[PDB]
């Protein structure tokens, strides 16, 4: 059979996050920019480059621009309270969806953030418009890359793939590991080497 | 009825098991069956490597039906570890008369390990937590088991009116028809009651 | 920053090779133990502040640090369940007696959790098949020469 | 599911041996088998002919059908269909593999079947990638492959349904 | 408006023998597994073969422990059988740290320079302790001694081992300001590989 060890796998695509999943968390580690729209006093300690001078009790100045991690944003996303406003980051926006929709086999993804796919799921829990066009691109992505993780996955054997591989996702990487563990089990049976 | 027929239903089983997404139906008939065939054939045999190239042939069959049971257990084993607490939930709202998917073994065995892993988690870092942050919700933190996943079968008994879901734009759902023999891929819950009848054998 | 330890923690856990047990990192817990009793008792604070002298200007504010609270208990939890899954891997790999290289890396509570769990594994299977029992855990290959 | 217990699986086709010597007929719980006579063709499951060949009680005769000219034609009839064709046997792979690795005696041209075999799993398994790429392409629900053998479907479909998850996923997200 | 109201609410301040039972013997030797399985038969016990398709209840190793490739019911040492068999009970084997492998740090002699002495301690129980002293590198003298004597050839002891208050020894390193420790503090030494601290595992302190 397989290895009695499997990961605890992500929840990240689906409607809600996976709580026990090391890949999500990692994700949800991941800081994203907001514009705050109320004072949040005693917080400038922890963000020092933003505290108003030394008088106003360390607040949080309205309009500050902060990198906060998307769980944090997430817990504190409220529609009716309004303490903080999400700006979309720049891998998202209109340019580097036409990218992705122009060839999604140039980009590096494991660059641009170890869990580009989650994270791009779980961003869709805010309200914008542009949600379906972001579920779509990443549809579309996925697609347009599935083809040449077959072929490395399935070739590997016979060509340098460690440019590719080092580019891929992680949850990409699962799946390329596999089809590389099956691939090697039917090599070892063939040669008898199975048992 | 015959033993070929009983080996035959517990390889569908153990199949079945390996390729379905989530825990099937439990079989006791079947296994216990099977151990009482296998009981009765080592009673059988005797001790005499010389002239009973008999014993050198039954022995080897009972091993290969001892590793196909031994497989299928395990696999029900590592599922039932897998989501045990949706699993106990289920079976704590199963309404009487359906089939149980859990042996009284295998709830009991999902109990303990239940309780184990939360006594764990109690002891090692609840109680060290603050007041209001000592009760984790056990059914929402763990996975559930994924119904929507593909998987392939083979067709036993040929079954008409089967309604097809593309996605969720109802325009494009239309019916199929399957022939006896065929092999198949499609989403596990759409024909979840096929395997659960058996009237179809994942491939 | 809130959560650093747990996530050094889990990057740790998550590096180690496939199957591999690191040491137990007792140091990181304590610490993201005492920064949780600091951020409750803060909010503590901050709550009788906003109720007994109406600053409730505050409130959003110590929503800020609940959450916070949140994120490190569900990484403390998601740590230890991780060590969980390999300790069972190792149960399937060794048998009854671990390496005691591995054996090093164990904390106490992780054994008592590891002797329970042969304990009902072993229950069951003797629970199975009458009088004899059948061990599945062997020929986990194919009898096959 | 690995590669092992699809080959224990296969191993239970029936062959046609020839004893050497004599022995009443047994009564396996999964069938009889017998009565054997030396020098006359008896019918047993492909393990029980390995077992006995290896203690070298008989002589193994291979398949009507493991043939140079016949099997170089199922190739060909294979490569020329877009479609998957039907398999003489749903375990020919590990018939091939295990007869000529324990009768390589007492089958001629072995390395060409073995030439001839491997040629038509490699294509056979291309014809899959570029169903599965179809399929994929399409974003489809639903196909038809009833030709496809056992060994292929476990060597890929743990990775075929985990891509096929994906895709649902990815598909329904918007809810 | 019941959210914040809850979450305000969240910080509100207030005969037979080994009869029924199945043994495995591995890692031994051939002569000592031979024994071994005859002092089980002598006492009602049933050997199980290897690959054996039923499970067993008890894998009995050495102290040491070695490789066990099958499920068993508890892994329980030959000292444990022999203490069993002396006292004819069947101890739990949680017990007593001395009825399961002890894990001890591979080529490491942290007490070579030591000398150590036990008190309360006979038959299996002392020889084991005795055998993992040696494994240590430590000299083990029957007598108890705070000078070196050439001539008996007895070297002035470091520690005291013993488990209770009370005896000879312990009174005798009381009042020659000689440590008096417990058992743990030894198997605590082999697990690290280095010397631990007496002051933590004070006889005074248990």
């Amino acid at each position: 059979m397989s290895e009695a060890y499997f990961r605890v796998e992500s929840g990240a695509l689906g409607p809600e996050e996976n709580f026990l999943s090391l890949d999500d968390i990692l994700m949800s580690h991941e800081k994203l920019p907001v514009r705050t729209e109320t004072a949040m006093p005693r917080l400038g300690a922890f963000f020092l480059e933003r505290s108003a001078g030394a008088e106003t009790d360390n607040a949080v100045p309205q309009g500050s621009k902060l990198e906060l991690p998307l769980w944090l944003a997430k817990g504190l996303f409220d529609n009716k309270r309004r303490i903080l406003s999400v700006e979309l980051p720049k891998i998202y926006q209109e340019g580097w969806r036409t990218v992705f929709s122009a060839d999604p086999n140039v980009v590096d993804l494991h660059k641009m953030g170890p869990h580009f796919y989650g994270f791009g799921s779980q961003l869709l829990h805010f309200d914008s418009p542009e949600n379906a066009d972001i579920s779509q691109s990443l549809l579309q992505t996925f697609i347009g890359r599935f083809r040449r993780i077959m072929d490395s996955s399935q070739n590997a054997y016979n060509e340098d793939t460690s440019a590719l591989v080092a580019r891929l996702d992680e949850m990409e990487r699962g799946l390329f590991q596999t089809g590389q563990k099956g691939l090697n089990d039917f090599q070892c049976w063939e040669k008898g080497q199975a048992s | 009825l015959t033993p070929a027929e009983l080996i035959e239903r517990l390889e569908q089983a153990w199949m079945n098991e390996k390729f379905a997404p989530e825990l099937l139906e439990s079989k006791p008939e079947i296994v216990e069956c099977v151990m009482e065939q296998l009981e009765h054939m080592e009673e059988n045999l005797r001790r005499a490597k010389r002239e009973d190239l008999k014993v050198s042939i039954h022995q080897m069959e009972m091993e290969r039906i001892r590793y196909v049971l031994s497989s299928y257990l395990r696999c029900r084993l590592m599922k039932i570890e897998k989501f045990f607490p949706h699993v106990l939930e289920k079976e704590k709202t199963r309404p009487e008369g359906e089939p149980s998917s859990l042996s009284p073994e295998e709830l009991a065995f999902a109990r303990e390990f239940m309780a184990n892993t939360e006594s764990y988690l109690k002891n090692v870092a609840l109680k060290h937590m603050p007041p209001n942050l000592q009760k984790v919700d056990l059914f929402r933190a763990v996975p559930k088991p994924d119904l929507d996943s593909y998987v392939f079968l083979r067709v036993r008994e040929r079954q008409e009116n089967i309604l097809v879901e593309p996605d969720t734009d109802e325009q494009r759902d239309y019916v199929i028809d399957l022939e006896k023999g065929s092999q198949h891929l499609i989403r596990y819950k759409t024909i979840a009651p096929l395997v659960a009848s058996g009237a179809v054998q994942l491939i | 920053m809130f959560c650093e330890k747990a996530m050094e923690l889990i990057r740790e856990l998550h590096r180690a090779p496939e199957g591999q047990l690191p040491a137990f990192n007792e140091d990181g817990l304590r610490q993201v133990l005492e920064e949780m009793k600091a951020l409750y008792e803060q909010n503590q604070s901050d709550v009788n502040e906003a109720k007994s002298g109406g600053r409730s200007d505050l409130i959003p504010t110590i929503k800020f640090r609940h959450c916070s609270l949140l994120r490190n208990r569900r990484c403390t939890v998601a740590y230890l369940y991780d060590r969980l899954l390999r300790i069972r891997a190792l149960r399937w790999e060794y048998g009854s007696i671990l390496p005691n290289a591995l054996r090093f890396h164990m904390a106490a509570e992780e054994m008592e959790w590891f002797n329970n769990y042969k304990r009902s594994l072993a229950t069951y299977m003797r629970s199975l098949g009458g009088d004899e029992g059948l061990d599945i855990t062997q020929d986990m290959k194919p009898p096959k020469s | 599911m690995d590669a092992a217990e699809v080959e224990f699986l296969a191993e239970k086709e029936l062959v046609t041996i020839i004893p050497n010597f004599s022995l009443d007929k047994i009564y396996l719980i999964g069938g009889d088998l017998g009565p054997f006579n030396p020098g006359l063709p008896v019918e047993v499951p492909l393990w029980l002919a390995i077992n006995l060949k290896q203690r070298q009680k008989c002589r193994l005769l291979p398949p009507e059908w493991m043939d140079v000219e016949k099997l170089e034609k199922m190739r060909d009839h294979e490569r020329k269909e877009e479609t998957f064709t039907p398999m003489p046997s749903p375990y020919y792979m590990e018939l091939t593999k295990l007869l000529l690795n324990h009768a390589s005696d007492n089958i001629p041209k072995a390395d060409e079947i073995r030439t001839l075999v491997k040629d038509m799993w490699d294509t056979r398994i291309a014809k899959l990638r570029v169903s599965a790429d179809s399929f994929v392409r399409q974003q489809e629900a639903h196909a038809k492959l009833d030709n496809l053998t056992l060994m292929e479907i476990n060597t890929s479909g743990t990775f075929l349904t985990q891509a096929l998850n994906h895709m649902y996923k990815l598909r329904t997200n918007l809810q | 408006e019941q959210a914040d109201e809850d979450l305000l609410s969240q910080y509100e301040n207030g005969e037979g023998l080994f009869s029924q039972k199945s043994f495995l013997v591995l890692g031994f030797s051939n002569e000592n597994e031979s024994n071994i399985a005859n002092i089980i038969k002598e006492n009602a016990g049933k050997i199980m073969s290897l690959l054996s398709r039923t499970v067993a209840d008890y894998a009995v190793v050495p102290l040491l422990g070695c490789e066990v490739e099958a499920t068993v019911g508890e892994v329980v040492t030959n000292t444990w059988l022999v203490t069993c068999i002396d006292y004819q009970t069947l101890f739990d084997p949680k017990s007593n740290p001395l009825f399961t492998p002890v894990p001890v740090m591979t080529g490491m002699t942290p007490l070579e320079d030591c000398v150590i002495s036990f008190s309360q301690c006979a038959g299996a129980e002392k020889e084991s302790l005795t055998f993992l002293a040696n494994l240590l590198g430590a000299s083990v003298q029957e007598y108890f001694v705070r000078k070196s004597n050439a001539k008996k050839g007895m070297f002035a002891s470091t520690h005291l081992i013993l488990k209770e208050r009370g005896g000879s020894k312990y009174e005798a390193a009381k009042k020659w300001n000689l440590p008096a420790v417990t058992i743990a503090w030894l198997l605590e030494t082999a697990r690290t590989g280095k010397r631990a601290d007496e002051s933590h595992f004070l006889i005074e302190n248990s």
